[PDB]
């Protein structure tokens, strides 16, 4: 479903993390 | 955006593959 | 003798005089007896209608709208006994509706064996209450007769012997007379014998008769059997070479062989196929036995031995379940089935209770517009078609617009032969064209297909059946989201792939076939691994997920596409709920009781409970203020329902939502109920509880869950300890002095002092905190002089206390 | 003034004190104000922390799981009014589970305008007892305080004066004290004003003001405005040029249109576009109402004016029923649809109802797996795509996967048009290329579809879109059979064809368009019109019939086959059923009235019910049989439950379904009661009822229905008539003669005569009819002589008459 | 459904009727 | 037959018409 706040941010956590994100 | 992306609607993996280093 | 007429079956007499005349030698009727609708009767008819010999009934006997019928004293003047076999409806005699019938008239019925008697809507009949049905029914508690014309008080029940004094025959219980008509009266045989019969006389008959008899106490003079019937004898059971048969006689092995033989063949409706056992021709061998065709006796079986069931011109229909019911347990069926299923709930699994136990059919197997069923995996035990009765075109397998229709069977693990005809499959669009063919590999029909037969552009369309493999390549989870990769496939023409389909649901236990799945549609990658990442899970779930592709059927060979296997992904645990309901009980002085419910929600496995408990002291206000000022309070420490149901149940759920992200204390394993020790009596205790799933690396867990109590307090805890001195100086003043309770219940919030003369009264006075501590005491003024008395009780949180043994002073005159 | 700070919105402060200073200024919020889930929080941050601007809450204030937090004496010491113009479930202030709070403190908190407080689990919370909610709350029967730490009484109440005599304010109803913490207790204005506010001296504030004020009876010195705000002075109504807003303040044209200008695009989600009515900025026109730019006005708007409706990111799911709800009314949609109703129960009907107003669709629109849509028919006002939003590949109708879908639109009763993009239709089983292509002639789309953008092998296949007609030829019926036939139709190769398919379901009404239906297949003719015979059809009833074929797709063309148009046939006429419920009641000597329900088979209409009446005669036992012999009798005319219920019903089933197949009478035309008239007094009469649905040509209709009935007998129809005359011969016998009751009710079953000397006892003694007849009277004897007395009373079926008057009669000595 | 007796000589009556049937 | 087609199982209107003159 939706996807803003901490949930966003372990999402884009979840995704990446080998190389890092930066939002 | 991004919140504007993922909470307003739907988001792909596609598009959360576009906020990464 | 016994019987001197013949045997006749039942029958169903209906709308004409021309079938009652079938009883005109038979004296036993091996079966009901209905005599109804009869509009074109007239009362003449019945005039000259007479069958005395008639005297046994089996099963029941029925009247039903019969005009111009008065009485049946005259048609069946010797019906003695009915056995009610078989009732009709729990009714062994149904008289309904017998217009212008007057009177019963049955005046040689002495027993009716089991069942009732329901009469109604009978507005002629009489003589109803002069019948004594205690006397032939073994229990009356289930007659029905109402709405007959002695209901309302309108007939003269007037029967033999009241002219003369009632006489005749007996009467008893109000000990009104009972008789049946006009000129017969009842018979009623003496208590000394309870259904063996008697004459009229008064000797009783013998123990084998029932209800009369032309010579006492003589087997072959009786005139029906208790038991069994042979040779023109009553007996008590079969000897051999003779068997029982219908409950009523016995018959020699000939009699139910010869039966059985008429009811092979030459008979299609009604027959049964008699046997042999316990020495009783009972129509069809019991659960767990067979038949031996030598000597068509019940010889047991060992496991599931054949039941073959035969089909109405060998073509039977199964719209529903009820259906399929009666086909239970059929291991072969010499017949046809038709599968016409449009709907039901929970099917394929009480459908293959019910046909789970065809192994064999006869004819052909044919299954039409089943719109519900997914799959014949309910024919678990189907292995031969025996193709003998064929349709036209000469089919033995017919399926036609099966709209959900997904798998026949599961070839790898099955076994289908078919011997005669060809298959037909048309308007299948969940089937593919390779199951069509794996069957036609599997029964050998391979051969037999010519065009036309089998559909090659109806079938196989919207199916998914998926050659291919995808693998996942990417999965790592959390307590929430699950993360998905899979290898990029891609037909030979990348343009024919429309994206790919993800499939999940929650699947606590891995017997998940898919065959209650939420969909997801995932754009394909852009020529990078493709997947899709999960949002809504929650937290220590097992989730089974598998991903299809979603490919185009082209004009030239059809691309089939990939699908994953079924993976099983279970998310990661997280902080568990509150736990619920934490209530906490006093019991002793230092014991409490906590007692609690395992959270609603344990986001993985409660390891430990985990308790603090701190001690709470008491308020301020208590030490600095004075209780007896005028004013005090004693500080004593210890759809309209709908409606607010759902509004306080998401008042509840609206805040159950809102909670998701140096004390003693210790750990509760595996227990929702804790005691805790070494507590101060009477002390309000702040008990802080949580539950807990990890304990040594890097515990994270639950919020606490808060609840207070107060210990027991101590019985003799505000007792005065020490000797009461008492002090004066000159004037009369009484300066009291008194060890406090060192240790109360709580505090002490107050003293109160009773003195009284001797002989005198009493007069109460308080002391305070403050007024303590700075006097050291009490002092005491004002009172007149003399002897006194002395009493101190000390009051605390839980209490007033014990008074204090009484002291007595003098003071200077 | 009156305000010295700003206005703040509502905000929802949460897990950190970093938030809670955005109050440093604002006097009043404009919304609610949530402190909750407050983990980390100490004790010691709250003592610096204090809000005394705050005066004013519209909404509600929420408090939930703030640790440390003691009391809010410190938070908000000037929290006044709290509108309750939004409440939380009907709460304009919950205190839920705040855990270290020992008292309330709001002092200043005069009134809350609407709603009720819910406090609940503070298990250290005091000073509620001690609190006057009916002083602050017009209604406190909605109250919710339990669970706190008052509730077990453990909390020490103490408030200023209790010391000093509870002094420095009043109390009221017990009569307790009224206070909200320890050093400050609540302020009570006299009921000589209900609730403008008092100053501290006495005297009230002005009718403007609300709870206190600074200067009694000054608008301008108040604190809280009880209607509204404006240039700080408190205004019963909003002046022009000013609109009331947010029901408490006044503002002018220009800020509800700046909020309105920022509310259009620079605010995404849940901003309200205020606009202007009644002189009220309220945040959307009301029904019925549109909006004009110019003004921003609810100009009345006539007929369905539009109600645009906008979608998060313009991309909305509908799987059910309940995401339909949200677009109720929705004339245009800005925004595009996705459609994925997986199942329902009554759909198409309530979901036109909740989607057929929308006229327009921004973006695309999408149809995705929905499998129980079966007609697109509940678009009921759909008519242009705009095609400013696309999918990839830029498609702007998206079907995909829709097994059950038959058709779009009835294009000859629809339009639509599509400004950009292009269809795609994928897995449509039912639904074929015929409707593809007239949507995209209608839709002017036929120019922008290129390869494989729409599915040539996988959407026109099960669909039933004959093309040709089937006429039918034979069609005459029965009462409960019809026979069939039509033109039998031939493809151009005559081996395409597998039979016929027949459709029949009982249709009482012809609105009846396809899509219950019964289905049944017929084998083609042997190259002689091919037909059915339908056999369990109830009588007089309309069935809806068509006949469709049933052809396979050839490699060459496909062959669509023919369709039969859907006609109706009416079964004939039969004998209609018992009419159920008959009960006939005597009211007088000559009337008695009729009354029956109609039968539950009418089968055709009740054109006239026939009733037969017969008089019964009296029985023949009743006028030769003595009634006062030793022995008589007077006749004096007039899961346990559901097993029982359901073999009662079957029992009356079972009886219901095998009645299938010159006396004074008169034709009861569409009447259900009736009363017979000329009706002998007391004479029982067998009444025979029929119900009838035609009279003159050759009427045939059901069978009878019996019942019986009694007149109501005459109160001195059984009086003695004529004098009783006496008799004597020599020797004491009296001879009395005395008329007959010529006319009894029924008869007269036996005389008695009582006599009794001059002075003596009187002796009983009968007469009967033999008797009667035979003495012409009666004939006393065995009697002491002298002057006696006769008294005579005639006994009838009713019951005994009227004693005739005494005559004396002496003999001689 | 099933016709035999009164009903099955009603069907044929129905069925045929202008030539006749003879059973 | 034509009782043991129509009531033992159901009989198409082709087979009634093998039952007429």
């Amino acid at each position: 479903q939706h996807l803003c706040g901490s949930h966003l941010v372990e999402a884009l956590y979840l995704v990446c993390g080998e190389r890092g994100f930066f939002y | 955006g991004i919140e504007e992306q993922c909470c307003t609607s739907i988001c792909s993996l596609y598009q959360l593959e576009n906020y990464c280093n | 003798h016994l019987y001197p007429g013949e045997v006749c079956p039942g029958m169903d007499i209906r709308n004409n005089l021309t079938r009652l005349h079938e009883l005109e030698n038979c004296s036993v009727i091996e079966g009901h007896l209905q005599i109804l609708l009869m509009f074109k009767t007239r009362p003449e008819d019945f005039r000259d209608l007479s069958f005395p010999k008639l005297i046994m009934i089996t099963d029941y006997l029925l009247l039903f709208r019969v005009y111009g019928l008065e009485s049946l004293k005259d048609l069946f003047p010797n019906l003695t006994v009915i056995r009610g076999s078989r009732l009709f409806f729990n009714y062994a005699l149904v008289i309904f509706e017998m217009v212008h019938l007057k009177e019963l008239g049955l005046y040689n019925l002495m027993n009716i064996t089991r069942g009732s008697v329901r009469i109604e809507k009978n507005n002629e009949l009489c003589y109803l209450a002069t019948i004594d049905w205690s006397r032939i029914l073994d229990s009356v508690e289930d007659n029905y007769i109402v709405l007959n014309k002695d209901d309302n008080e309108e007939c003269g029940d007037v029967c033999p012997g009241t002219a003369k004094g009632k006489t005749n025959c007996p009467a008893t219980v109000q000990f009104v007379e009972r008789c049946w008509t006009h000129s017969h009266c009842q018979k009623v045989c003496p208590t000394i014998c309870k259904s063996h019969g008697c004459t009229a006389e008064g000797l009783c008959c013998h123990k084998e008769c029932l209800g009369n008899c032309s010579e006492p106490d003589d087997p072959t003079k009786c005139v029906a059997c208790r038991n069994f019937y042979l040779d023109g004898q009553c007996v008590e059971t079969c000897p051999p070479p003779y068997y029982h048969f219908q409950d009523w006689r016995c018959v020699n092995f000939s009699f139910c062989q010869d039966l059985h033989f008429k009811c092979r063949n030459s008979r299609k409706p009604g027959c049964h196929q008699y046997v042999i056992h316990n020495n009783k021709c009972i129509p069809e061998c019991p659960s767990g036995y067979t038949m031996n065709s030598s000597n068509l006796m019940c010889t047991p079986c060992l496991g599931p031995c054949p039941k073959v069931c035969q089909i109405l011109e060998g073509e039977k229909t199964i719209d529903s379940v009820t259906s399929a019911q009666e086909l239970r347990g059929c291991t072969v069926i010499n017949g046809s089935l038709i599968i016409n299923i449009r709907g039901g709930n929970n099917l394929a699994a009480e459908l293959e209770a019910n046909l789970g136990l065809i192994e064999e059919i006869s004819g052909f197997l044919k299954i039409r517009r089943s719109y519900a069923l997914v799959s014949l995996s309910f024919f678990r035990k189907l292995h031969l078609i025996r193709g003998e009765t064929l349709e036209i075109g000469n089919y033995s397998f017919y399926a036609l617009d099966n709209q959900n229709l997904r798998q026949l069977w599961d070839w790898s693990k099955h076994n289908l032969t078919i011997t005669q005809g060809k298959l037909f499959f048309h308007y299948n669009p969940k089937l593919c064209l390779s199951e069509i063919h794996k069957m036609e590999e599997v029964s050998g029909t391979k051969g037999r297909q010519e065009r036309n037969d089998i559909a090659l552009k109806t079938n196989g369309d919207q199916a998914s059946c998926e050659n291919e493999l995808l693998k996942f390549s990417f999965i790592r989870t959390s307590f929430d989201k699950i993360l998905l990769r899979w290898e990029p496939y891609w037909p030979p023409d990348f343009r024919d792939l429309l994206g790919f389909m993800l499939f999940y649901k929650e699947a606590p236990y891995q017997n998940v076939t898919e065959f209650s799945w939420t969909v997801v549609d995932i754009d394909p990658p852009q020529r990078s691994h493709p997947g899709w990442l999960m949002r809504g899970l929650k937290p220590w779930t097992q989730y089974a997920i598998f991903v299809k592709t979603l490919v185009t059927f082209s004009d030239e060979r059809r691309t089939y596409g990939a699908k994953s296997d079924i993976i099983y992904v279970q998310t990661d645990a997280t902080n568990p709920s509150v736990p619920l309901d934490p209530i906490s009980v006093s019991n002793s002085s230092s014991q409490i009781i906590l007692k609690w419910k395992p959270p609603s929600d344990p986001n993985g496995n409660i390891t430990h409970y985990l308790v603090y408990w701190e001690r709470q002291a008491e308020d301020s206000e208590l030490f600095e203020l004075d209780y007896c000022l005028k004013g005090l309070k004693l500080p004593s420490r210890t759809d309209s329902q709908i409606l607010k149901e759902l509004e306080e149940s998401s008042f509840r759920k609206t805040f159950e939502d809102y909670l998701h992200n140096h004390r003693p204390f210790e750990k509760v394993v595996n227990k929702e109920s804790l005691v805790i020790s070494g507590l101060r009596h009477f002390t309000g205790y702040r008990i802080e509880l949580q539950a807990c799933n990890q304990d040594s690396p890097d515990e994270r867990c639950s919020v606490a869950a808060y609840v207070s109590a107060r210990t027991m307090p101590e019985a003799k805890a505000d007792d005065i300890v020490g000797p009461v001195t008492h002090e004066i100086f000159e004037n009369n003043v009484v300066h009291l002095m008194w060890q406090e309770p060192k240790e109360p219940n709580g505090l002490i919030v107050l003293y109160e002092v009773s003195y009284r003369r001797y002989g005198d009264e009493e007069l109460h006075l308080c002391v305070s905190r403050k007024h303590f501590a700075l006097e050291r005491g009490c002092r005491l003024r004002g009172l007149s002089p003399g002897n006194y008395s002395v009493r101190v009780r000390a009051t605390s949180l839980a209490g007033n206390g014990s008074w204090t043994e009484p002291t007595y002073f003098y003071v200077t005159d």
